[PDB]
């Protein structure tokens, strides 16, 4: 299924938590206590990590960034890894960026558990 | 350690401070302003709740 | 911003019979500009006008305006129109030339 | 407008009941329906201009 | 002299009020039940809580 | 003033700001900020209809003058039940004179 | 069945699988619409045991929860012959139910 | 191929200030505003006076010759597209009995346009505010027109 | 509204119970209540409800009044020996047919 | 200072009481299902046994459906174009009067207003600036306006306005001379139909079903397909309105010919919905359709879809297509598909060809083994074409197909396969997780040899993406774990080892549990693996989660413990693990934030499956029942006697007679309690601990029980009502002796108006 | 097959309809040779609907694939897409030149052996 | 128009506080509460007609409440004629304030 329905299902998966208003040290956030790294998808092929990096900031300092840019021809690929400082501003971010809107293309944000360094 | 320093960062529940280079606009689902107001209208709804147990 | 039914063509009720189309053309007037006007004829349509703005935008402003105005001891009745059903063929025709002329006119393919 | 005045004028104009007794109440004003208020604070206002006198 | 092309904020600086004071309460009648006194409305609190 | 000072900042204010004021003033200060107060901004001459609800509504009210809503409300009484309790004797004075040590719920707390 | 004319059942051929009742209409025959004599048991067609409708209530959709018999009027005029009974249509009276349930609460 | 920076792209900036396809430069202060004396503005062209606009009613006015996005199309093409932008500021000041206020000011600003504003027969300085002050004269570029600005009681 | 079985129902209980026991009578017919079948009955049904057209004095004397006594229909019906409802369309009419 | 009141910090109230309407629930890609609009009327040409053509009649066919079509494609490339280079567009005059109806006049008032008109937009903003007392004159026209209809009319909202205005004047219906417009009036009784009583609707519904043939087609649907069309339609309004276009359509049967596309044009959407019975709706009627107007009707005319540029007409085209060829049986339909399938102009009709083939297992099932080898002749040209998006779909077509002829069919298969297993070594993310699913389904359809070499090839690769964060990945890899590693021709250790460990480790997240399938998915997958492995193992690695926090956690931990005792049974489990089991049992029933059946047969089941060997716990299981029973109620006072109820069996065998003899007074002192819910739940425990101890055993000798009894049935509550006259009757049949004459002949006449 | 409500338009088309004269001699596929005989069926068309509708195309094609095709559904079957009197026409010429090729020895149609 | 209306049902609905025991008009209010709560604009387009049209009503019942020291009426008019009055007296009091009829010395006024 095409990645609008994945945006659809964490949003889903937020509000169920809190339709059932559940606990945050159980809320599902709470198994990536050990993570910074979050995955952005469906960004334009335009953005560059000056815009990225601005933009989300707005919930804390990054401490890295790797966009994955088709190293033939350079180009964005449209996905990016960001690790920023403290596991609960990713937390933040998941909850508020899943769904936004950047120049048409609504772009998807999760936790990351595994990040692996390229 | 450049911090920000432009109007008004959006209250968190953990109420971090926007990063160094923040572009300086809110783009945000919203969710936040949601979950805090449902989170006082709660309460709210508590007190009232409890006002007619006593009745 | 806009809700997405709002559309350059109102749906205007409680019309007073044979108004000048002046009078009217002002009335709407005042709020942008019209790309055309129709009256109701028969006695059912006689007092009811479908106006068009030539802008969303103007058109909106309006609805929401001028909505309840009182015009001759009475109030005016104000609406979006569900332009959901059509009359007419397209014309396969003049649209084909019109668009041959587009093509060749700026040499597209 | 005269149609609210209307409306207000007839409504006070009723019959009145009670277990078995009528009337039609054409004189007075009833105090009891929902804008019983804002006619007695006109018809204050009004004597009020009578006792000050529009000068003062 | 002023740094443009910046992204705009749209704000204003007239004071605004953070959501945490709203809907602090809700409801639309009096509290008093229409003078009702069988009713027992002295406090607004449980003892405990 | 404070309104004034949170312009000068452009930043809103919060609940801090109002933690003293919160219940004090006439108005009572927290009726700016009910759920309803925008509905409750279009209704006008409330007292007077309250004063005029004895000639409808049949049972006698004693808060004829005032509302709950656009008024506040004007008296707060947590403390006198406490204080009561304590000239009474404290929980425990108190459970003395009733069958609570019968039952032996082994402690009161639990008291619903 | 016999109360709601606009009912239609399968009619394919019977097969070997054993029809199931809901709690809610279980006691029943499915055709004579009646409470009582059990005699002989239900077979459906291999279409209307497919798939997740394995244990179904053949009338009311639900979950199986015990079998499904037989009257013995129809076993003796033997109306029991027909193939499956499974119904294949909804019908108005759940629809309209659940939509003025779900209007009112 | 390129290399990834660091730096900006006009993305955000792009949507967040775009109109009609027509990005405009600049954005609206927080202390945009609208004042209470209604302000009038006297056009005149060589000694023939103009009608008057009546502009006390927006907080931000852009005048240009781009008749599309600008409030005002000054119709020389010595004017550039995207030119000048009146704006209502509510500034600070001391009352004379010392407790601050704050009024709503009109403030002229320039987006670096192509010839200069002229005030009072100046150029002035380009991406900054410039107060104007009852009776004062406005000129862009060459243009054969100028502009006195008054309000009510002025 | 009323139908003609209630109506009938009407005439035979009151004819037999007498103008004073509401209760008795509207727990008689079903969806009906004692106040409408008050009301009804001296609005229309009882017989003393005169049921013809206007003579051209009693319109002399409907007009003249609404005009002396404005809106007030049910200190005027009286007056006139018609119900509240036959003034106040029959005066209705007479306006429209007028304008 | 009252200015400050006056500034309002931070629009009607009824939202809270109001019902919804559908455009609530939508998605921009609902979004699409208003801005499609009616068209010209389209001509018939079965007319007169295939009439020869009279030209001239602006009656669309699909020459100018076709043409139009063409055109708007080729137009709005060209408008991406001009694009390039350089819904607010203007319009045409034509476009105007292709907007409105009939009877109304054009009108620029004067050259000079109309150059006013040159000004309007000219230069608006700038412009000069914009009372008193003054008495009243008395006048009419407000009274005169009228804003309802005349009649036993019901209300006539607002927004329904622009459709129901003719109702809204009166004329005389001689003077309505265009009797068609009579019929026109009449219709729209409709409005009756939509709102009003259930009187007006039943008898409006006769009318209009009966009256049918007689008011005609065209009528009927012009005056109808604008309501569907309402952005504010609500839920009953639309189900209403689907009900009678379908009893029309039931009397009507050809004239819809003409009809169709516009029917469609309405109904398609009803196809994806989020609500289950309008799917069932929308679905039926589509089928009743198909059926009522020809298959060639249907074909030729939603063809033209099938190549539609816009997906949300592609997709639910596909849907309905799957729907009419179950209508009118495969073997028909299937050239038409034969040809679609390979088309050449553009490969969304193809991608939508093989859309529908999917649509088609999925809906009819084993209707389709007959035709299981035309099928996949049929699609499988699409499992090696260098698109992408057609060579994912045509894997989730195969994968459908097979899920259908379970065992059967895999000869038809055999000419795939290669393609299968060659695409899945080298493909990577999407297509990836296609293709798996596609050889999950296969292999339980092949034969032991085969299939156990083939299946030990596959779980190579299912071992490397359990690891994998992709949503459809995980979901995927579910399903097929549960085939293949779940399969007859597998070996324990091989699963316990390599299996086990990872499957645990990822796949237990409370991220899960918050979704709605993967709930069921995960269950069932756990439940596989215990059938294949035994109990023991798999109970030990979850038991503890019962005492986790999060609740749906527990509540899925135990639903499976339970499912899967339903099936293995308690043979298996030593001491100290039924210890743990026992604990979090207890543990998880000590909350239940939610009423939930789920914990409680799980407790009922976990026990009739240990059968005796639980004794040990009787009394902490009494302990907690009593605590529960008096604490602070709604939910855990009943809660606690259905646990009762359930357990009653074990808590007897096992000879509690001081508990047993409690359970019975203590709830007998219960039976006043004043709340119904609970109440019942006590009569329900109390009928099941004497379906067990016998009449004459009862610590609540029957005799006193009785009179007890008697005055519970005016309870008027369903609950108490049922729960108590069940039990009365299980005495009154059973035990039956112990009470008296007077006893029963009240009963008799307390029974007598229970029937209500 | 489920229901007796709805008439099956099958029997009924075939009933009511119009047909052409010459569609009663049965032919077999098999006896035919047809790569020779499509790009006449394709111009044909082509011509008639004044564009390429390859749907149309390849339905006459697998319409005429069976052993023993019916001349009569294929007749209705595209009733829709022509004019329905188009329809009787093409009918009424090509059925005769299947007679014509599975006449022939090759399987080749007479008009296509002087062409 | 919502905004009044919903301060005149709020106002109505007040009364029956205690909902114990209930009478016949009385839950016949209830209900007609209810029903305009549902369908807002049909509750004002009734409203509206009868404002336009009725100038002949139903017969109120009135009865005395007794201070002991001086009786006071208590009226009570039907249902729906209550409702229309409720609005119209919103609506009246909301204009009235709004245009500064009543000037400043007609004192029940609603800041103090
Ligand atoms: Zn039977
Ligand atoms: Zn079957
Ligand atoms: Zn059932």
């Amino acid at each position: 299924m095409n990645p609008l329905t994945k945006v659809k299902l964490i949003n889903e998966l937020n509000e169920r938590e809190v339709q059932l208003g559940v606990a945050d040290k159980v809320s599902w956030h709470s198994e990536y206590k050990d993570s910074a790294w979050i995955f952005l998808g469906g960004l334009p092929y335009e953005l560059t990590e000056g815009d990225i990096i601005c933009v989300f900031s707005q919930y804390g300092e990054i401490v890295n960034i790797n966009l994955v840019r088709d190293k033939k021809t350079g180009k964005s690929k449209g996905f990016c890894f960001l690790c920023y400082e403290d596991q609960r501003s990713t937390i933040l971010a998941v909850d508020n960026f899943n769904g936004i809107k950047i120049k048409g293309r609504t772009i998807r944000v999760d936790h990351v558990s595994n990040y692996r360094a390229p | 350690r450049p911090r920000y320093s432009g109007p008004a960062p959006p209250p968190n529940r953990f109420n971090i401070w926007p990063g160094y280079r923040w572009d300086g606009v809110d783009r945000s689902n919203g969710f936040e302003q949601k979950r805090f107001a449902r989170l006082a209208s709660k309460k709210a709804v508590e007190e009232l709740a409890y006002k007619w147990s006593v009745e | 911003r806009l809700p997405p039914e709002v559309n350059r063509i109102l749906y205007i009720r409680n019309l007073p019979y044979k108004i000048t189309a002046e009078e009217m053309y002002d009335i709407f007037g005042k709020y942008g500009p019209i790309r055309q006007i129709r009256v109701g004829n028969t006695p059912e349509t006689r007092g009811t006008a479908y106006v068009v703005y030539e802008d969303i935008f103007d058109a909106k402003n309006a609805c929401d305006h001028l909505s309840g105005f009182n015009v001759c001891n009475r109030y005016l009745v104000v609406l979006y129109y569900n332009a959901n059903r059509a009359f007419q063929k397209m014309d396969t025709k003049k649209k084909e030339e019109q668009l041959k002329l587009l093509k060749e006119k700026y040499g597209i393919n | 407008d005269h149609n609210i005045a209307d409306y207000m004028t007839a409504k006070n104009n009723v019959v009145i009941n009670y277990k078995d007794m009528n009337h039609t109440n054409s004189y007075g004003i009833i105090r009891g329906l929902q804008f019983a208020s804002f006619i007695v604070q006109y018809y204050g206002l009004v004597m009020d201009l009578l006792v000050l006198g529009l000068h003062r | 002299v002023i740094a443009l092309g910046v992204p705009n904020p749209r704000t204003s600086n007239e004071v605004q009020y953070d959501q945490r004071l709203f809907n602090q309460s809700k409801g639309m009648d009096s509290g008093f039940a229409g003078g009702e006194d069988e009713i027992y409305n002295v406090y607004d609190q449980a003892w405990r809580g | 003033l404070k309104r004034q000072e949170a312009i000068a900042q452009n930043r809103r204010l919060t609940l801090e700001d109002l933690e003293d004021s919160w219940d004090r003033g006439i108005p009572r200060i927290n009726t700016l900020f009910q759920k309803d107060r925008h509905t409750l901004a279009y209704d006008k001459g409330w007292r007077v209809r309250t004063d005029f609800k004895q000639y409808q509504v049949l049972k006698q009210n004693p808060f004829w003058w005032t509302h709950q809503r656009h008024d506040g409300k004007l008296w707060n009484l947590n403390n006198y039940r406490t204080d009561m309790i304590q000239a009474l004797g404290g929980v425990e004075g108190i459970l003395e004179h009733t069958l609570f040590k019968g039952t032996y719920f082994p402690t009161w707390e639990g008291l619903f | 069945a016999k109360h709601h004319p606009d009912l239609i059942f399968c009619r394919k051929q019977a097969g070997v699988a054993i029809g199931r009742l809901c709690e809610k209409c279980d006691g029943k025959c499915v055709i004579c619409d009646s409470y009582v004599r059990p005699c002989t048991l239900v077979r459906i067609c291999d279409e209307c045991n497919y798939g997740s409708y394995q244990g179904r209530c053949v009338i009311c959709g639900g979950p199986g929860v015990s079998d499904a018999y037989y009257c013995k009027e129809c076993t003796i005029q033997e109306k029991d012959r027909d193939g499956c009974p499974k119904i294949v249509n909804l019908g108005s009276s759940k629809t309209d139910l659940f939509y003025e349930r779900k209007k009112y609460g | 191929k390129e290399k990834p920076s660091f730096e900006l792209s006009g993305a955000l900036l792009e949507d967040t200030n775009t109109f009609r396809g027509v990005v405009i430069k600049y954005s609206e202060p927080p202390e945009a505003r609208i004042p209470k004396k209604r302000w009038r503005l006297y056009p005149f062209k060589n000694d023939e006076v103009l009608p008057v606009m009546y502009i006390h009613r927006q907080s931000a006015y852009l005048l240009g010759r781009h008749r599309r996005i600008a409030d005002i199309p000054i119709d020389h093409p010595s004017c550039s597209k995207q030119h000048a932008v009146f704006q209502y500021r509510l500034v600070e000041y001391t009352r004379a009995d010392g407790t601050v206020g704050r009024r709503v000011k009109p403030y002229i600003i320039d987006l670096g346009s192509g010839n200069g504003t002229f005030l009072n027969n100046k150029r002035i300085e380009p991406q900054r505010y410039y107060e104007l002050k009852e009776k004062d004269v406005l000129k862009f570029g060459f243009s054969s027109r100028e502009y006195v600005l008054l309000h009510e009681s002025s | 509204v009323w139908r003609n079985t209630e109506d009938e129902i009407l005439k035979a209980a009151v004819m037999k119970y007498g103008k004073n026991q509401w209760s008795r009578i509207a727990s008689l017919l079903h969806r009906k209540s004692a106040k409408q079948c008050k009301a009804r009955w001296y609005e229309w049904l009882d017989p003393s409800i005169k049921k013809t057209e206007w003579s051209r004095e009693e319109e002399e004397k409907l007009l003249h009044l609404a005009k002396l006594m404005p809106t007030q229909w049910r200190t005027i019906a009286p007056i006139i020996g018609r119900t509240a409802a036959q003034c106040l369309e029959h005066y209705e009419f007479l306006l429209d047919k007028a304008a | 200072p009252v200015a400050l009141l006056n500034d309002i910090p931070q629009y009607d109230p009824f939202a809270e009481h109001r019902p919804p309407k559908i455009a609530d629930r939508e998605d921009e890609y609902k979004k699409h299902r208003r801005t499609m609009i009616i068209s010209p009327e389209r001509l018939d040409p079965f007319a007169d046994g295939g009439k020869t053509p009279d030209p001239k009649m602006n009656a669309r066919t699909y020459m100018d459906v076709m043409r139009e079509q063409h055109l708007t494609k080729e137009e709005r490339e060209i408008r991406q174009q001009l694009a390039e280079k350089a819904r607010n567009r203007p319009l045409s005059d034509e476009e105007l009067d292709a907007m409105f109806p009939e009877g109304y006049k054009v009108l620029p008032p004067p050259a000079g207003y109309v150059p006013i008109r040159t000004p309007a937009r000219k230069l608006t903003a700038t412009p000069t600036p914009l009372t008193g007392f003054h008495m009243q004159t008395e006048d009419r026209t407000m009274k005169s306006v009228n804003d309802q209809p005349s009649g036993n009319l019901p209300f006539l909202k607002p927004d329904d306005i622009q459709y129901f205005d003719k109702l809204l004047v009166d004329v005389d219906e001689s003077t309505l001379s265009p009797e068609e417009q009579k019929e026109r009036k009449i219709m729209k009784l409709l409005l009756k139909i939509k709102n009003g009583t259930p009187p007006m609707r039943k008898a409006a519904l006769r009318q209009i079903t009966d009256k049918a043939r007689e008011f005609g087609a065209g009528p009927l649907f012009n005056q109808i397909l604008p309501l569907l069309m309402s952005p504010t339609l609500e839920d009953q309004e639309r189900h209403l309105l689907v009900k009678v276009i379908d009893r029309i359509l039931y009397k009507l049967d050809d004239l819809v010919r003409p009809y169709v596309h516009k029917i469609l044009v309405v109904i398609e959407p009803l196809l994806i919905d989020e609500d289950y019975y309008a799917r069932v709706e929308g679905r039926e009627i589509i089928s009743n359709l198909a059926k009522a107007a020809g298959l060639a009707t249907m074909i030729s005319t939603m063809r033209p879809d099938i190549d539609n540029m816009d997906e949300y007409v592609r997709n639910t085209t596909a849907r309905a297509f799957a729907v009419v060829a179950s209508a009118l049986g495969i073997p028909s339909l299937l050239p038409f598909l034969k040809a679609v399938c390979k088309s050449k102009k553009s490969w969304q009709a193809r991608h939508t060809g093989i859309k529908i083939v999917q649509q088609i297992a999925i809906l009819m099932g084993c209707a389709i083994l007959p035709h299981l080898r035309s099928l996949v002749e049929i699609i499988e040209h699409g499992l090696v074409d260098e698109q992408q998006k057609v060579r994912t779909i045509s894997a989730l077509a195969i994968a459908a197909l097979a899920e259908a002829a379970t065992p059967y069919g895999i000869e038809s298969f055999d000419s795939v396969l290669k393609p299968l297993w060659k695409g899945i070594r080298q493909h990577r993310g999407k297509g990836l997780a296609a293709f798996l699913k596609a050889i999950g389904y296969l292999i339980p359809l092949m034969d032991a040899e085969y299939a156990n070499y083939y299946t030990r090839e596959v779980m190579l690769i299912l071992i490397r993406e359990f690891q994998s964060p992709d949503e459809e990945m995980k979901k995927i890899v579910l399903k097929v774990v549960k085939q293949c590693c779940g399969t007859d021709g597998v070996e324990a250790n091989y699963i316990k080892t390599e299996i086990l460990p990872p499957f645990f480790k990822h796949f237990w997240q409370h991220r899960m549990a918050l979704d709605r399938r993967n709930y069921r998915q995960l269950v069932d997958t756990t439940v596989e693996l215990a059938n294949k492995v035994g109990a023991a193992e798999i109970i030990s690695r979850i038991v503890d989660d019962l005492k986790d926090e999060a609740e749906q956690y527990r509540k899925m931990v135990m639903e499976t413990i339970e499912k899967i005792m339903g099936n293995l049974g308690a043979a298996d489990i030593d001491h100290k693990l039924e210890e743990q089991l026992i604990d979090g049992i207890l543990y998880a029933f000590q909350e239940q934030t939610t009423e939930d059946s789920v914990m409680l047969n799980g407790f009922g089941t976990v026990v009739n499956a240990l059968g005796k060997r639980v004794k040990p716990y009787l009394p902490q299981i009494c302990g907690t029942v009593l605590w529960r029973l008096n604490n602070k109620s709604a939910k855990v006072r009943q809660q606690a006697a259905d646990l009762i109820s359930r357990t009653a069996v074990v808590m007897k065998t096992c000879q509690e007679e001081k508990l047993m003899g409690h359970l019975g007074v203590v709830l007998y002192e219960y039976l006043g309690e004043e709340y119904p819910e609970v109440l019942g739940s006590i009569l329900g425990a109390l009928k099941a601990i004497v379906n067990v101890i016998g009449m004459h055993k009862m610590t609540p000798p029957i005799k006193d029980l009785l009179p007890r009894l008697t005055p519970i049935l005016k309870n008027r509550h369903e609950k108490v009502q049922e729960n108590c006259i069940d039990l009365v009757g299980r005495i009154a049949d059973r035990g039956a002796e112990y009470v008296s004459a007077r006893e029963w002949m009240r009963i008799c006449f307390e029974l007598l108006e229970l029937l209500k | 097959e489920q229901d007796n409500r709805f008439s099956n338009k099958q029997k009924k088309l075939l009933k009511q309809l119009k047909f052409a004269e010459c569609l009663e001699k049965k032919v077999d596929m098999s006896k035919v040779n047809l790569e020779v005989i499509k790009p006449w069926i394709t111009k044909r068309v082509t011509e008639i609907l004044g564009f390429e509708d390859d749907v149309v195309i390849e339905f006459i094609f697998n319409q005429l694939e069976v052993k023993n095709p019916d001349s009569k559904m294929m007749q209705i079957n595209l009733t829709g897409f022509l004019n329905g009197k188009n329809a009787r026409e093409f009918m009424g010429e090509l059925w005769p030149l299947l007679l014509s090729a599975q006449e022939n020895i090759a399987g080749i149609p007479s008009a296509f052996l002087e062409l | 128009d919502t905004k009044l209306l919903i301060l005149a049902l709020e106002r109505l609905k007040e009364a029956y506080s205690v909902k114990s025991r209930l009478n016949q008009s009385q839950r016949e209010e209830l209900g007609l509460i209810e029903q305009a709560y549902d369908n807002p604009h049909e509750a004002l387009s009734r409203i509206k007609r009868h404002l336009l049209t009725q100038r002949a009503f139903k017969e109120v019942g009135i009865e005395f409440m007794d201070l002991y020291s001086h009786l006071v009426p208590v009226y009570d008019v039907e249902p729906l004629e209550k409702i229309t009055d409720a609005y119209l007296d919103q609506y009246l009091w909301y204009e009235a304030d709004k245009r500064r009829l009543f000037p400043p010395w007609i004192k029940p006024a609603d800041t103090e």
